[PDB]
C-alpha cells in the first residue's frame, strides 16, 4: 500500500526514458517529453489504488494509570439506562444496614457488579441477586447480602 | 482495415485527400464532383483566375462558387482529430507492450516498423501504418529510436546501422551528419546512464572499477559510442572531483580514478575531452571558478589544458573577472569604459561625457553611477595588493568629483 | 557577454564563448566528429528540471496526478 520508489532506480530511468531528441532541418533539437505517457507510466506502475484510514497506533499498554469511577460511570449510563433508588428501598436498607461492614461487604459485591455491568452490559430489568448468583456465578454471598 | 472502414458515418461519400492542398482540407467546400476542397488552398490556385479542379479534369462553370460550409467543416475535423489521436496513441502504448523485456523481439518486427517509418518524400507521416497525410519537411522522429535502443549496444548494433542506412537513403536531404550524429550520441548516452548507472551505489562502483581495468586494457556507431562512453568517464570524473574540501579520506578509490582518467587523456592526444571537461566544469559551478582556480601556476593543472595555460600566463594581465552586468545594454558598459579611464587619468571630464550623453531617467542614471563606482573601486580594492588598490589620490578625485556632480541628490 | 571585450581577452573565457577551431590551431580537425556542436555541453533532466518545464509549460491542470507527483 506504500508508493514505494527510489530517486535513482525508478525515477530517473523512467523519466530519461522519455526525453525526446527530435532534430528539424535548419534547427537545433527540441526536447519537449511526453509528459502525458509520463503521468501514465507513474499511475500503472505507482499510483495504483491503494489507500489508508487512520485507527490506530495506539500505545495500549497494560494499565496506563486506571481507577476512576466518573469514567465507570459514564460507560454504564452510555451502555445502558440507570434508574433512581425507591425510596421505599433507601428506606429498607437504612433500616436493614445496622453495620459498617454490612455496607463494606453489599458495596463489595455491587462494585464487581458494576465492572461486570460495564465491560458486557446486560438486561436493565434481571434483578440483581440474579445477576450475581447464576450469571456471574458469586457462589459465596452471605444471606445478609 | 479498422481506419479504412471508420470512413462509412463520419462521411456520407467518405473522407477523400484533395489536390490542391494534397491532404486535409480547411474550410472544406464539397463540390458538385464530390470532392472536398480546402478553401484557403482553394484561393491560393484559384488566384490565377483559371478554375481547374486537376483532380477530377471537371472544368467547372464559372457561376458556381465554392465558399464556407459549417456541418461539412465539423464533420471534417471531427475525424481529423479522431484518427490522428488513434494512431498517435495506439502505436505508442503497442511500441509499450511490443518492447517490454530485454529481449529484442525478432528481426522482421523491428524491420517492418523501420519499413513502415516511411510511408508506403518517404518520411511524411507521423510512423503510423497508415497512408496519413504530408507533414512538415521530414523530421527524423527518435520516438522510437529510444524504445530501439534500451536493448544491449552490442546485439542491437546491426539495428543502429540499418536504421541510420536508411535514414541516409530517405531524401534529398544534406549529408551533413554532425546534427543527426549528435543526436545519435545523445541518444545511445541517455540509454546507457539510465540502464547501466542505477543499480546501486556497491553495483555502480564495481561497474566502475571494471570500466577502468577495461580502459587499462585498451562515422562509425562504435566510434559514437567509445566518444559517448569517455564523455561520460570524463564528466563522471569531472563532477566527482569537483567538490569542496572536506573530503582527504576516501581517496583509496578517488586517487586511482582521477589517476586513470588523466593517463586516458594523456594518452589519447586530444584536447577536445579536456576543452569538453572545462564547458562542463563552467556549467556545473561557473566560469569564474575554473578562471580562478586553474590560475597560472597553480599545482592543480593537470585536469586542465596546458597550451590554454600557458598562453593564459603570457595574457596574465587579465583574470576573468568579467562584467556580467551587461544585460541592460552597450550604453552601460560605454559610461563604465567612460568612468574608468577619468578616474585612472586623474580628470573628470571623461565621466561627464557619457553624463551628458544619457537619455534615459535618471534614477537609473544613479544606478548605473553607482554600479560602476563598485565595478571600478571595489573589484580593483577586492585583490590583496594595496599597489592594485586604487590609489587615494583618485579616491580624493572622486570625493570631488560627487562634490560635483549634484546627480546623486539623495542622501 | 560574448561581445565584451574581456570575454575576448582569455583563452578559458573564449572556450565556452567561441571555437578552439578558430582559436587554437593545435585541436585535431578534418573529423566530422571534432566540431562545435556536438562537443558541446549539455544539462542533465533532473527531477526538479521536470518540475521546471511543468511551471513553464503551465500543464498545471494538464497533468493533475503528475502535478501532485512532483509537487511534493
Amino acid at each position: 500500500h506504500v508508493i514505494s520508489y527510489e530517486v535513482e532506480r525508478d525515477l530517473t530511468p523512467l523519466i530519461l526514458s522519455n526525453c525526446q531528441y527530435q532534430v528539424e532541418e535548419g534547427r537545433e533539437t527540441v526536447q519537449e517529453f511526453d509528459l502525458e505517457k509520463i503521468q501514465r507510466q507513474i499511475v500503472s506502475r505507482f499510483l495504483q489504488g491503494k489507500p489508508r484510514l487512520s485507527l490506530k497506533g495506539i500505545p495500549t499498554l497494560v494499565y496506563r494509570h486506571d481507577w476512576n469511577y466518573e469514567h465507570l460511570f459514564m460507560d454504564i449510563k452510555n451502555k445502558m439506562a440507570q434508574d433512581s433508588l425507591p425510596s421505599s428501598v433507601i428506606s429498607a436498607i437504612s433500616g436493614q444496614l445496622q453495620s459498617y461492614s454490612d455496607a463494606c461487604e453489599v458495596l463489595s459485591v455491587v462494585e464487581v457488579t458494576l465492572g461486570f455491568l460495564s465491560t458486557a452490559g446486560g438486561d436493565p430489568n434481571m434483578q440483581l441477586n440474579v445477576y450475581t448468583q447464576d450469571i456471574l456465578q458469586m457462589g459465596d454471598q452471605t444471606i445478609h447480602v | 482495415e479498422c481506419k479504412e472502414t471508420a470512413s462509412k458515418t463520419l462521411s456520407r461519400f467518405g473522407i477523400q485527400p484533395c489536390s490542391i492542398c494534397l491532404g486535409d482540407a480547411k474550410d472544406p467546400v464539397c463540390l458538385p464532383c464530390d470532392h472536398v476542397h480546402c478553401l484557403r488552398c482553394l484561393r491560393a490556385w484559384f488566384a490565377s483566375e483559371q478554375m481547374i479542379c486537376p483532380y477530377c479534369l471537371t472544368a467547372l462553370p464559372d457561376e458556381f462558387s465554392p465558399a464556407v460550409s459549417q456541418a461539412h467543416r465539423e464533420a471534417i475535423e471531427k475525424h481529423a482529430r479522431f484518427r490522428q489521436m488513434c494512431n498517435s496513441f495506439f502505436v505508442d502504448l503497442v511500441s509499450t507492450i511490443c518492447f517490454k523485456d530485454n529481449a529484442p523481439p525478432e528481426k522482421e518486427v523491428i524491420e517492418s516498423l523501420l519499413s513502415l517509418l516511411f510511408v508506403q518524400c518517404e518520411h511524411t507521416k507521423s510512423l503510423s501504418p497508415f497512408n496519413d497525410v504530408v507533414d512538415k519537411t521530414p523530421v527524423i522522429r527518435s520516438v522510437i529510436l529510444k524504445l530501439l535502443l534500451k536493448y544491449s549496444f552490442h546485439d542491437v548494433k546491426d539495428y543502429i546501422q540499418e536504421y541510420l542506412t536508411l535514414l541516409k537513403k530517405k531524401a534529398f536531404i544534406t549529408e551533413d551528419k554532425t546534427e543527426l550524429y549528435m543526436l545519435f550520441i545523445n541518444c545511445l548516452e541517455d540509454s546507457i546512464l539510465e540502464k547501466t548507472s542505477a543499480y546501486s551505489r556497491n553495483d555502480e562502483l564495481n561497474h566502475l572499477e571494471e570500466e577502468g581495468r577495461f580502459l587499462k586494457a585498451y562515422a562509425s556507431v562504435e566510434y559514437l559510442q567509445e566518444v559517448a562512453r569517455i564523455r561520460l568517464c570524463l564528466d563522471r570524473a569531472a563532477d566527482f572531483l569537483s567538490e569542496p574540501e572536506g573530503g582527504p579520506e576516501m581517496a583509496k578509490e578517488k586517487q586511482c580514478y582521477l589517476q586513470q582518467v588523466k593517463q586516458f587523456c594523456i594518452r589519447v592526444e586530444n584536447d577536445w575531452h579536456r576543452v569538453y571537461l572545462v564547458r562542463k566544469l563552467s556549467s556545473q559551478r561557473g566560469m569564474e571558478f575554473v578562471q580562478g582556480l586553474s590560475k597560472p601556476g597553480r599545482p592543480h593543472q593537470w585536469v586542465f589544458p596546458k597550451d590554454v595555460v600557458k598562453q593564459q600566463g603570457l595574457r596574465q594581465d587579465h583574470p576573468g573577472q568579467m562584467d556580467r552586468y551587461l544585460v541592460y545594454g552597450d550604453e552601460y558598459k560605454a559610461l563604465r569604459d567612460a568612468v574608468a579611464k577619468a578616474v585612472l587619468e586623474c580628470k573628470p571630464l571623461g565621466i561627464k561625457t557619457a553624463l551628458k550623453a544619457c537619455k534615459t531617467p535618471q534614477s537609473q542614471q544613479s544606478a548605473y553611477f553607482l554600479l560602476t563606482l563598485f565595478r571600478e573601486v571595489a573589484i580593483l580594492y577586492r585583490s590583496h595588493n594595496a599597489s592594485l588598490h586604487p590609489t587615494p589620490e583618485q579616491c580624493e578625485a572622486v570625493s570631488k568629483f560627487i562634490g560635483e556632480c549634484k546627480i546623486l541628490s539623495p542622501p | 557577454i560574448s561581445q565584451d571585450k574581456r570575454i575576448s581577452s582569455n583563452p578559458v573565457a573564449k572556450i565556452i564563448y567561441g571555437d578552439p577551431v578558430t582559436f587554437l590551431p593545435h585541436l585535431p580537425r578534418k573529423s566530422v566528429v571534432h566540431c562545435s556542436k556536438i562537443w558541446s555541453c549539455r544539462k542533465r533532466i533532473t527531477v526538479e528540471y521536470l518540475q521546471h518545464i511543468v511551471e513553464q509549460k503551465n500543464g498545471k491542470e494538464r497533468v493533475p496526478i503528475l502535478w501532485h507527483f512532483l509537487q511534493k
